[PDB]
Parts: C-alpha cells; structure tokens; sequence
C-alpha cells in the first residue's frame, strides 16, 4: 500500500475525470503506464455516454 | 487480497454526477453508433494493456471482460432506446445500463494503476538480480555482470529520482537519499568483494565477506524501497 494506494484514488480520477481536478508511477520516460494509455479512450467513452443519454 | 472497492467508492460520486440526466430517431442512433465506437476503442486498448502487463493478468484481463458485458448491456439497451426516444423507461433502462458500463472501467483502470505500481516497483528486484549475477560470477564475468547491473540502476535512478522530488517529508527526502547512497557504495563493494573471492576462493573469509556485503545490498534496497511505499 503506502503513498501509492493513498493516492490511487487521485490518479484514476486524474485520467476518467480531469475536469474534476500526485505521485507517478511511471519506470522510463519511454513507456506511458497503463492509466496514461487509457486515459483517452476513458474520457471518450464517457463523453460519447454523456451525449447519448442527454438526448433530446 | 485486492480490495479494489474503497477506491470503486470514492469515484462512484463522479460516475454517478455524470450519469445524471440534466418514431425512430436517426440523430439518437449516430450517438448510439458512437458509444458503440467509443466502446471498441476503448475494449482495443484494455485488451492489449491486459496482454503486455506482468502483474495482475488473470484479473485485468477479468476486468476488460466485465467491461465487454456491460457494453453489450449497454449497447441494446441504446439501440432500444434510440428506437423510440420518447419512453422513461427505456430511457431509465440505458442510463443504468451507461452507469454500470462507466463502473466497470472505472474498476477496469484500478486494477490498471495496481498493475503500474507492481511495474514500477519491480525494479527494485531487477537490480537486486542484477547484483547476485555480480555476486555469483571467472574476472570476465564480473567486468560483464557489473554491466548489467549500471544498466539496470540507471533505469532506476529515473524512478528513485522522481521519487525522492516528489517526497514532501524532509525527514523523508533523506532517507531515500540515504538509502540510495548506501546501495551505490555496496554494490561497488560487492564488485570489489567478488573479485577478491576469486582470486582466492580457498580462504572462507572472502566468501564470508561477499555474502555480508551482498545482505548490505539488500538493506538499501529494501530501504529505497520502504521510502518509496511511504
């Protein structure tokens, strides 16, 4: 656990929700961890939802 | 032993704030191709991320599955819904639909961060490797092993140096630096204590002296690592 799960909760609402806005854990510069990669497709996902459930 | 559901919580709020809503329509059933969209971009992504990670493959790849699920749910339940926009309860029947899909990769990116802490942290025991090949090394070998083993830790200074910026503890600030003094200096004292065994491998106090400086190894190791976890 430690500072990494205290702080996960941040993280992950860091990627999904930005607009509602923290250590790294990233090993190279190199390599985007798996949040950073997902990040995108995440809000996407939510903005696509957002649209279609507001429909009028 | 994951305990995924604490932070499911604390986001659950936000899953829930944008999921609320503030004849055949053509213009509901582009929005539903899009989610549709949305929702295989997205599955693309999870499946490859649960494929390359080392840690953490049997229930990423458990989350990537129950994010599939709820798109399908999703996904009729949208194609129901843009059949005729003007029903709550086909309408309720989606939003539902959308609030549990957006749970499933909020769960699905938990898991994820899990998997990227147990990557970072892994280096510490790349290293630790890395100096019991210096450890258990003919001279040509060591010259080789020790390598390896620069290689390795500057792949770990990356990480320790973040680490150590982003410390706000000053106390804290010191022990990592310590920490990470104390395995730069052993680990040439491991270099030069390997060398002294080979060239006389019949006197007991040489092996006595690598196996001690490489447990002096361990203890900055463990300690960069307790500084890091912290």
């Amino acid at each position: 656990d430690g500072q990494y799960a205290m702080t996960r909760a941040q993280r992950v609402r860091a990627a999904m929700f930005p607009e509602t806005l923290i250590p790294s854990t990233q090993f190279d510069a190199a390599h985007p961890t798996n949040v950073q990669r997902l990040a995108e497709p995440s809000q996407m996902l939510k903005h696509a939802v957002v649209n279609l459930i507001n429909y009028q | 032993e994951i305990r995924t559901l604490t932070v499911e919580r604390l986001l659950e709020p936000l899953v829930t704030q944008v999921t609320t809503l503030v004849g055949r329509s053509k213009k509901a059933h582009v929005l539903a191709a899009s989610v549709e969209q949305a929702t295989q971009n997205f599955l693309e992504k999870g499946e490859q991320i649960a494929k390359e990670s080392q840690d953490l493959k049997e229930e990423l790849v458990a989350a990537v599955e129950d994010v599939r699920k709820q798109g399908e749910t999703m996904r009729i339940a949208s194609s129901e819904f843009a059949d005729d926009p003007c029903s709550s309860v086909k309408r309720g029947t989606m939003v539902r639909a959308a609030r549990a899909l957006l749970s499933a990769v909020t769960r699905l990116l938990i898991l994820a961060d899990m998997a990227d802490v147990m990557r970072l942290l892994s280096h510490l025991k790349i290293v630790e490797e890395a100096l019991e090949a210096v450890k258990n090394a003919n001279e040509q070998d060591l010259a080789n092993r020790f390598k390896e083993f620069g290689k390795e830790m500057v792949k770990l200074n990356y990480v320790a140096a973040r680490r150590q910026q982003e410390l706000k503890d000053p106390h804290c600030r010191d022990e990592m630096a310590a920490a990470r003094g104390a395995l730069k200096k052993n680990a040439t004292m491991l270099y030069t204590a390997s060398q002294a065994f080979l060239r006389h491998p019949d006197v007991a106090a040489t092996r006595a002296n690598r196996d001690y400086v490489f447990k002096q190894v361990q203890e900055a190791i463990a300690g960069i690592s307790s500084a890091a976890q912290a």
